[PDB]
């Protein structure tokens, strides 16, 4: 009855960030250990909460959400952020209890002349609540005229590749995202840690 | 990876108009844009049309724009390219290519280099 954070961290593909990942994690055991002791990340960040005391506390479920960015975003991924990641992407509360873990992914996302299968929100006319999740390609009015769905002038597609090439600065170069999230409701604490 | 085939090809009057086909099988969930480019005998490859795959939008070369018009069926994995008001100027190999590039800037993608091509078809336009 061991958690399956291994579907989680070692999954061949990973979500684009506008359309981030979310894995329910229920009715398991939850070898937290397993996270903290690995040399594996190199982002390994605790709001309000550290990893040690998760092994003897239960929760009604965990989640773990899952995207790529490249390295200069993952700043963006805590609490208080803005940027194009943070404001359009993926929002993080002010008050968030959880971690956020990340590693350098330049091995498995990046290909020689470029891999642009992960994509970015690049507009929007709103900023994005805490855990929204925006998968709409409705055309961005730019300009001072409406698009009535049509490409054109000042009328995009909200959208854009990340350009990954295994020669890109590090600050370009992929990152894979999780970011654990606890949840006690009014349910059995089906989640728990070793102790 | 993906496959592109192309049919429609063949000769027709000026005036007239004439429907491409091409369909993509393999990768089609990573499909961003398709294009449709020409060949001449004797001149360079030529940017005909491309139409991005979520949404419909279409852009146009001036040499085409308000004749040709760019479709496309996602259910088919299919691209067409509706070819009215033929004209001489209009004989050469036509051939759809695909990118999984996603560009903000629909006009990107008449000079992007794509991913994949099909095999190319002939139109020939005949005399008056
Ligand atoms: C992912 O697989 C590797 C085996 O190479 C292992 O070190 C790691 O513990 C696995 N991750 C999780 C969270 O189970």
């Amino acid at each position: 009855n061991l958690c399956p954070f291994g579907e989680v961290f070692n999954a061949t593909r990973f979500a684009s960030v506008y359309a981030w990942n979310r894995k329910r994690i229920s009715n398991c055991v939850a070898d937290y250990s397993v996270l903290y002791n690995s040399a594996s990340f190199s982002t390994f960040k605790c709001y309000g909460v550290s990893p040690t005391k998760l092994n003897d506390l239960c929760f009604t479920n965990v989640y773990a959400d899952s995207f790529v960015i490249r390295g200069d975003e993952v700043r963006q991924i805590a609490p208080g952020q803005t940027g194009k990641i943070a404001d359009y992407n993926y929002k993080l509360p002010d008050d968030f209890t959880g971690c956020v873990i990340a590693w350098n992914s330049n091995n498995l996302d990046s290909k020689v002349g470029g891999n642009y299968n992960y994509l970015y929100r690049l507009f929007r006319k709103s900023n994005l609540k805490p855990f929204e999740r925006d998968i709409s390609t409705e055309i961005y009015q730019a300009g001072s005229t409406p698009c009535n769905g049509v490409e054109g002038f000042n009328c995009y597609f909200p959208l854009q590749s990340y350009g990954f090439q295994p020669t890109n600065g590090v600050g370009y170069q992929p990152y894979r995202v999780v970011v654990l999230s606890f949840e006690l409701l009014h349910a059995p604490a089906t989640v728990c840690g070793p102790k | 990876q993906v496959q592109l085939v192309e049919s429609g090809g063949g000769l027709m009057q000026a005036g007239g108009s004439l429907r491409l086909s091409c369909a993509v099988s393999g990768r089609t969930f990573s499909t961003a844009a398709m294009g449709w480019f020409r060949q001449a005998p004797g001149k360079e490859r030529e940017f005909v049309a491309a139409i991005r795959w979520s949404g419909g939008s279409a852009y146009y070369a001036d040499s085409v724009k308000g004749r040709f018009t760019i479709s496309r069926d996602k259910a088919k994995n299919t691209v067409y390219l509706q070819m009215n008001s033929l004209k001489y100027e209009d004989t050469a190999v036509y051939y759809c290519a695909q990118t999984h590039y996603v560009s903000y800037l629909l006009s990107d993608y008449a000079t992007w280099p794509y991913d994949y091509w099909g095999q190319g078809t002939q139109v020939t336009v005949s005399s008056k």
